[PDB]
RNA sequence: AUGAUGUCAUACUUAUCCUGUCCCUUUUUUUUCCA
């Protein structure tokens, strides 16, 4: 409806106006700890490729990838804020499941730069809400 | 500036002479 | 990633030949090319 | 300063681990939130199932320690000659078992079962 | 030499006429070029002025008073007063404060948004945030916070003289050794003014021989009393010795000048600086007549502005018939200084010492960083108690050394306790510095591994067992190819021996050598060659000639410099604009003599104001002088530094990025968290920003004013490369026909050009290229053209 | 290691240096 | 009521003597100044920009141009009387106080441009 | 930020595709996003609003400068 | 709504800022008052006026030509502190909270020990057996 | 009518070759201020 959204979202100005939020900006460019949010997006990148099995090409691209940004931090930076600035289209996602054998949860799959981009940036605000708590 | 103003200073230390303390070349036991 | 004109030429007789469904056969003639990134830039 | 006997009996204690607190990368750790629901939504993005969503080796530390286990398992079995008496230990004719110790390409089909380990099993 | 000092007093008359004609210039060129509501707005800044001026002169004047009953009474109201003023403007802060301090969401900016200003405590604080975060992560409690109710709180009922450390202070005095020859070092002093006196370590003769001049009384006249150094550190140490002796504080009679620390309220007797404020003086003071007795540091040091002081000393012997100056001297090296001032007599002094047995090894290794390790385990399975200092030779060497040794530490538990090591550097934070200089804890066996800042400037306390490889790095430059090569030579058997005497500084010493006794009684050097013959001499050949030496190759000295460094001196002396046809100096020539720095670097204030840009080139000419290297890159990060280092990257070498280090410097608070979140030693870099505040003023004397072009760094490059046309390359040196190599520091490694200039010629493992800068030999043939031919 | 043996009962919860600590402490 | 709504030069300017309010507020507190009101003595007029090489009843009758001074005194130094380059200037009337303070401005005496304004 | 703001509206509008099924998400959240974990916990957050109230709310979380 | 929302949070701004700026100007009435208490409070001498006339001859010095003014604003405290611990003798307090560096890299690790599901992997041990 | 000419990709040649680098120390002058 309308009404409705218009009352929650009177709220939620009405809450954050209460918790005195300072609100979490755009990335800097020259911030003080991009290199150890990037270091712990490549952990958790890293992460699902830890088997080092044979893969595929797609899978052996994102490891590239991965090394890539790895070997240069500061270009995968500057293309993160880049596309966060700019970038307002994105690639279709595949999706498949698994069956658990009482249901089925399904697994989403993005664009390997877009998981790098959308890693840091995860990072990126879950520490802005940590030091904004 | 010129070519032969920048010798006048070799042509008198070539005149006065050379000191073994001025560049002591290190070397002992030659062959 | 990029796309030269042999290729966009390749791509497009793949397609006016072998349909539009195939897309791994494309992806075989075109080398070091995902039939993913075949189908965007086609579409 | 903390000396190792403040910390060394409880070393591998607390909920958080107590060896914790001098780890490597624990400075750049300072900065990882919202992991749980990382890896709760890893699980919404990788195809295998983690059974170990609810727990951190880095963060919460190693909860447990099963060598012991182990050691017991083996005094559980009669000793490591009644095992060896079952094994084909004595016709390899080693002097003793403790010198022991175990270990870009093409092909028409790759996810075959490896027969050779299971035989060497067996 | 009489007459030389005679020209160089008549050189000082007439630069103090050029000051009286540029002062005439700058007064001719500044007189070439609503009543009440004026006198209330006239007032409304006065009284701004005044508040602030007696706020910023109030708790300034309480900090005076303090460093000294109705006085007593002033000062608490002083103080209450000051208090209630710093809350009342935090009150105003505050309510901006929290006036700030809102939910206040961004707004919708057309196009892209604009970022604000910002923060917290950088260094060190996520430690201990990390450590408080595990602690909140696991402690916890239940209830809410009024919890503490129904508590009966059961008790226990249980069972039913400063005159003296005067006294005490010259009783330490008493115990100093040069106490007991007091009247035969004065009676000495009294009978020659050329004397020698020399005295082994814990005599006390820096702190004890101007103050033993101090009751001779030579300081009499008012022509008072200094005290040279070769390390303003050491200046200082000196000074707060001294200044606690008698418990006069800096500024008064024990007072000190150094460079951008000058503390004198001009009632100064003991007066302390370094080298450079001699040569100072005597570019303002043709011979020190305001000076009646002053003490000379050691030569064992052999600082090359020392040397040029002892020339200037011995001709101050022909000069005046007597100063009665007095050597101060560690070893017994001094035939050569004593038959180097007509004979002069060298008294000895004795030195408390110790059982320092020089050890051994009996064989011979081209190792010596596992076989110490080997040997400081056996040092850890012998005997406890003792300070552990190994010297090397190098931070890349010394930090691999400092991570395999904690290796070999971590690899055991209980067994190997303990064990901190500590490495000493010079582009270094002085944090970790004061932390060597923190004493041991008991149960520890402290080991700090060092380079020869150990050897030469720094004593640490408790030190027993020291291993020594007498080895170390020296800056050889042959001018033959013009090649400044930094390679790895052994040492000296007197540096050795003063390795034992650091060694026995606290106890009995345990220098154990690193190769065999015959090694180092043969083969090992017994001689360190000085500064001169190993380098050139391309800051002081102007300096020298600006202080009234023509005859600068016929001057008298210990030893000749290399005639090939004056030669190559004063070529490139002509192709500056500083030397005549006659090879003499100019009025520029002269002016820029006025300031310490290279005439290298003193093109960039000639090409400044040619078509202006001087205010870059001058921040870059003061940033250039830096002794430390710039940036801290430790042992681990890496990938942090350098990604702050490339963020700092500019194209156009490496000065525009540290250009840029400095202008992000500027507005930022000038704050150690911005070096640290940078990776910048905060000690180097705050010593260019006082270079930078210096040669600001002194910019009058030259006359040279602070324009900018306002970011046209290509024209700050073309002024850059108008002062570096020497050192320039097109992948060869056009002039030394040498083959180049980017160093990887550098902010050019990748992208070798056709053209690129570049500052320095170390040479470490390959020619390298040191601060680069790109550029095209197009104004290059602008400037020096008769140095220039054939493209 | 009885000298991390009777550091930990001297360090320990010890009533008796409870009882020092609070004679001290109303004594004082 | 709130303070807003009122020009933007407005609220620059309250903010400007809420400022000189505050220090004049501190300088009471400190003492240096107790009065409430905090004014000098009027006619008398802060000679700055000075040159140690004029005099002081030359300067008053220089002023005098414009109106004439009363009176003169330089603060100097309090033990050796250096010149501070600070003067005052006792005028005989405000009026020429401020003409003479308006008509010897910027004016290059011993090669120094002195000014005056208020004490 | 209201650029962060449209990437996180614009990372929503994509196509879901397996083999054949190509549909374009336009309503419902994709759980393989990075962030997706993030904006659920907010999601509710907005929902403890919703169901507790907001005065109930600041009793459960105190004042914001002593939570 | 939101455009409603941004004035209201503009007039509850000005209104939280309005009764902090009044409860500004009653502490600073309060503390005017405790300023007028210091007022009744207050109802080598000559070498100490000697050296407070060098320091205002000195900052009025500083005020002709700017710069840092001498050992009170180059080196002030915030000086090189190895010639803060050095050349002056002052010593400082210590801070945060020390180890033993024996004790100090034991635990290391990039990531957590879990590679994914992490099932055929082994790594149940967690020392090795002997 | 076939030339000049752009770094455009593809082709080919060469029994071409399968690839290297982060400094031990160190000191350097001079000018004003409100009841």
């Amino acid at each position: 409806t309308a009404e409705e959204a218009v009352a929650v979202y009177t709220t939620t100005v009405h809450w954050l106006e209460s918790r005195r939020f300072s609100p979490i900006p755009f990335p800097p460019l020259s911030y003080k700890h991009d290199t150890k949010l990037l270091i712990l997006a490549l952990e958790r990148l890293k992460e699902a490729y830890s088997v080092k099995s044979r893969l595929n090409q797609s899978q052996r691209e994102e490891l590239g990838l991965i090394e890539q940004a790895y070997d240069n931090p500061h270009e995968a930076l500057s293309r993160i804020k880049r596309h966060l600035l700019t970038q307002r289209a994105f690639k279709e996602v595949g999706i498949e499941f698994m069956d658990l054998y009482s249901h089925l949860v399904p697994v989403y799959d993005v664009e390997p730069l877009e998981k790098i981009t959308d890693a840091y940036l995860d990072q990126y605000l879950w520490y802005e809400a940590d030091k904004r708590r | 500036e010129a070519v032969p103003v920048e010798a006048y200073g070799l042509a008198m230390l070539r005149g006065m002479g050379w000191k073994p303390g001025e560049g002591i070349g290190r070397t002992f036991n030659q062959v | 990633g990029v796309w030269r004109n042999t290729e966009d030429e390749i791509l497009k007789a793949a397609v006016m030949k072998y349909g539009k469904n195939q897309w791994s056969r494309i992806a075989s003639l075109l080398h070091r090319k995902s039939a993913k990134q075949c189908k965007a830039r086609w579409y | 300063r903390l000396t190792l006997e403040d910390l060394e009996d409880s070393w591998d204690r607390g909920i958080p681990r107590i060896n914790t607190l001098f780890q490597k990368d624990r400075h750049t750790l300072a900065y990882d939130k919202g992991w749980r629901v990382r890896t709760d939504f890893k699980q919404y993005q990788v195809l295998k199932q983690n059974p170990f969503w609810w727990t951190h080796q880095r963060h919460d530390g190693k909860l447990w320690n099963l060598n012991n286990y182990r050691t017991d398992m083996i005094q559980a079995l009669g000793g490591v000659e009644g095992i060896l008496e079952h094994t084909l230990f004595k016709g390899t004719y080693f002097p003793t078992w403790e010198g022991l110790f175990w270990e870009k390409l093409t092909n028409a089909q790759r996810s075959g079962l490896n027969q050779i380990p299971n035989r060497r099993f067996t | 030499e009489d007459e030389w000092e005679r020209t160089e007093r008549e050189r000082l008359q007439d630069l103090e006429e050029r000051d009286a004609f540029a002062e005439r210039v700058r007064q001719r060129d500044k007189d070439r070029t609503m009543v009440p509501e004026l006198r209330k707005k006239s007032r409304r800044e006065y009284l701004a002025k005044r508040e602030r001026e007696k706020l910023e002169d109030l708790e300034a004047e309480l900090a005076d008073e303090e460093f000294l009953r109705h006085e007593r009474q002033e000062l608490k109201y002083k103080r209450r007063v000051r208090d209630l003023a710093r809350e009342y403007r935090a009150a105003g802060e505050q309510e901006k404060l929290e006036a700030t301090n809102r939910y206040h969401m961004p707004k919708e900016t057309r196009g892209q948004p604009a970022r604000a200003v910002d923060e917290s405590g950088a260094p060190g604080e996520e430690q201990r945030r990390w450590e408080e975060a595990r602690l909140g992560a696991a402690s916890l409690k239940f209830g809410a916070r009024d919890a503490a109710s129904q508590e009966p709180k059961y008790q226990l009922v249980l069972e039913e003289t400063q005159a003296q450390q005067k006294e005490s202070i010259q009783a330490v005095r008493r115990s100093l050794p040069v106490f007991p020859f007091r009247e035969e070092l004065l009676a000495a002093i009294a009978n020659h003014q050329v004397l020698i006196i020399e005295g082994e370590t814990g005599s006390g003769k820096t702190t004890q021989i101007p103050q033993y001049l101090f009751e001779e009384g030579y300081t009499n006249k008012g022509m008072k009393i200094a005290c040279t150094q070769p390390r303003r550190v050491a200046a200082m140490s000196v000074a707060a010795r001294v200044a606690r002796e008698m418990g006069v504080k800096l500024g008064n009679e024990v007072g000190y000048s150094i460079r951008f620390e000058d503390c004198t309220s001009e009632r100064t007797v003991l007066r302390y600086m370094t080298d450079g404020m001699l040569l100072r003086e005597f570019l303002s003071e043709p011979d020190l007549a305001s000076y009646s007795v002053v003490m000379v540091d050691e030569a064992h040091e052999r600082t090359l502005h020392t040397d040029i002081l002892f020339g200037l000393i011995k001709d101050v012997a022909r000069f005046r018939p007597e100063l009665k100056v007095l050597v101060a001297s560690a070893t017994m090296d001094t035939a050569r200084f004593s038959t180097f001032f007509d004979d002069a007599p060298v008294f000895r002094i004795p030195g408390r010492r110790f059982p320092v047995d020089i050890f051994y090894t009996k064989a011979p290794e081209a190792d010596y960083l596992e076989a110490c390790v080997v040997s400081v385990l056996q040092i850890h399975v012998t005997q406890p108690p003792g300070d552990i200092l190994v010297f090397l030779t190098g931070q890349e060497e010394i930090e691999a050394a400092c991570e395999m040794l904690q290796d070999r530490c971590r690899r055991l538990g209980s067994k190997i306790r303990e064990l901190l090591v500590l490495p000493i550097y010079a582009n270094l934070p002085s944090d970790m510095q004061a932390r060597i200089f923190q004493p041991t804890p008991p149960g520890a066996r402290k080991v700090v591994v060092a380079t020869n800042i150990a050897e030469t400037s720094l004593t640490i306390e408790g030190i027993i067992y020291v291993l020594d490889p007498g080895f170390c790095k020296q800056k050889s430059y042959n001018p033959r190819t013009g090649m400044e090569s930094l390679t790895v030579t052994p040492c000296s058997k007197a540096s050795a021996n003063q390795r034992a005497g650091r060694a026995g500084r606290v106890a009995a010493g345990k220098c154990f050598r690193l190769y065999t006794a015959w090694a180092y009684q043969h083969e090992l050097e017994e001689t360190t060659v000085p500064e001169i013959q190993r380098t050139s001499l391309g800051n002081v050949v102007l300096l020298l000639k600006s202080l009234g030496i023509h005859d600068l190759m016929h001057f008298d000295f210990l030893d000749p410099p290399p005639y090939e460094t004056l030669l190559l001196a004063l070529e490139q002396l002509y192709a500056l604009g500083a030397l005549n046809h006659l090879g003499e100096l100019t009025t520029s020539g002269r002016k820029m003599a006025e300031l310490p720095v290279d005439p290298m670097l003193s093109k960039m204030i000639l090409a400044s104001e040619k078509y202006s840009c001087s205010e870059e080139i001058l921040t870059v000419a003061a940033m250039l002088s830096v002794n430390n290297s710039i940036f801290y890159r430790p042992k681990d990060k890496v990938v942090h530094a350098d990604n702050a280092r490339v963020n700092f990257f500019l194209p156009g070498g490496d000065h525009l990025v540290l250009l840029n280090v400095y202008t992000q410097w500027a507005e930022s608070g000038y704050s150690s968290q911005w070096c640290y979140e940078n990776f910048v030693q905060f000690r180097s870099m705050r010593r260019a920003r006082d270079v930078r505040e210096q040669l600001e003023g002194l910019l009058e004397r030259v006359e040279v004013g602070l324009s900018s072009c306002q970011g046209d760094y290509i024209r700050v490059r073309k002024a850059i490369t108008a002062g570096y046309f020497y050192h320039t390359a097109r992948y060869r040196t056009v002039k030394q026909q040498q083959t180049v190599f980017i160093h990887p520091n550098s902010s050019l490694f990748e992208q070798q050009p056709r053209w690129l200039l570049y500052h320095e010629l170390v040479l470490t493992t390959k020619e390298f290229m040191r601060q680069v800068l790109e550029i095209e030999s197009s104004w290059l043939l602008e400037v020096a053209p008769h140095y220039y031919k054939a493209k | 290691d009885l000298d991390r043996m009777l550091r930990e009962q001297e360090r320990e919860g010890d009533p008796m240096a409870n009882f020092i600590k609070k004679n001290k402490a109303k004594e004082n | 009521d709130d303070f807003k709504g009122r020009s933007a030069e407005e609220v620059e300017e309250i903010k400007a003597e809420k400022e000189a309010k505050t220090q004049a507020i501190l300088l009471e507190m400190v003492g240096d100044l107790p009065d409430a009101d905090i004014k000098p003595p009027e006619n008398v007029l802060f000679v700055c920009k000075l040159n140690p090489v004029t005099t002081d009843e030359d300067l008053e009758i220089i002023f005098s141009r414009f109106g004439p001074i009363r009176s003169c005194e330089v603060i100097r130094d309090w033990k050796t009387g250096e010149s501070l380059c600070y003067a005052f200037i006792e005028f005989e009337k405000e009026e020429d106080c401020e003409k003479a303070f308006f008509k010897m401005d910027n004016v290059l005496i011993d090669d120094r441009r002195i000014h005056v304004d208020f004490s | 930020d209201h650029n962060i703001a449209d990437y996180m509206t614009a990372k929503n509008n994509v196509v879901i595709n397996y083999k054949d099924m190509n549909h374009t998400n336009s309503y419902g959240i994709i759980r393989g996003l990075q962030f997706a974990s993030f904006i659920v916990q907010y999601y509710g957050l907005v929902m403890d609003l919703l169901v507790l109230g907001l005065h109930r709310a600041s009793e459960m979380a105190g004042p914001p400068q002593m939570p | 709504a939101d455009r409603k929302a941004r004035e209201a949070v503009e007039m509850r701004a000005q209104v939280e800022r309005k009764m902090a700026q009044k409860e500004k100007e009653k502490h600073e009435e309060k503390l005017r008052e405790m300023a007028q208490k210091a007022r009744e409070r207050r109802a080598r001498d000559e070498i100490r006026h000697d050296r407070r006339k060098e320091r205002q001859h000195d900052r009025n010095l500083s005020r002709a030509a700017p710069d840092k003014r001498s050992k009170l604003q180059r080196n002030e405290n915030r000086d090189i502190s190895e010639v803060i611990a050095l050349g002056v003798p002052n010593p400082r307090t210590s801070n945060e909270v020390q180890y033993d560096q024996r004790l100090f890299n034991q635990s290391k690790g990039m990531d957590s020990g879990f590679a994914g599901g992490e099932d055929e992997i082994y790594n149940v041990y967690d020392q090795a057996w002997r």
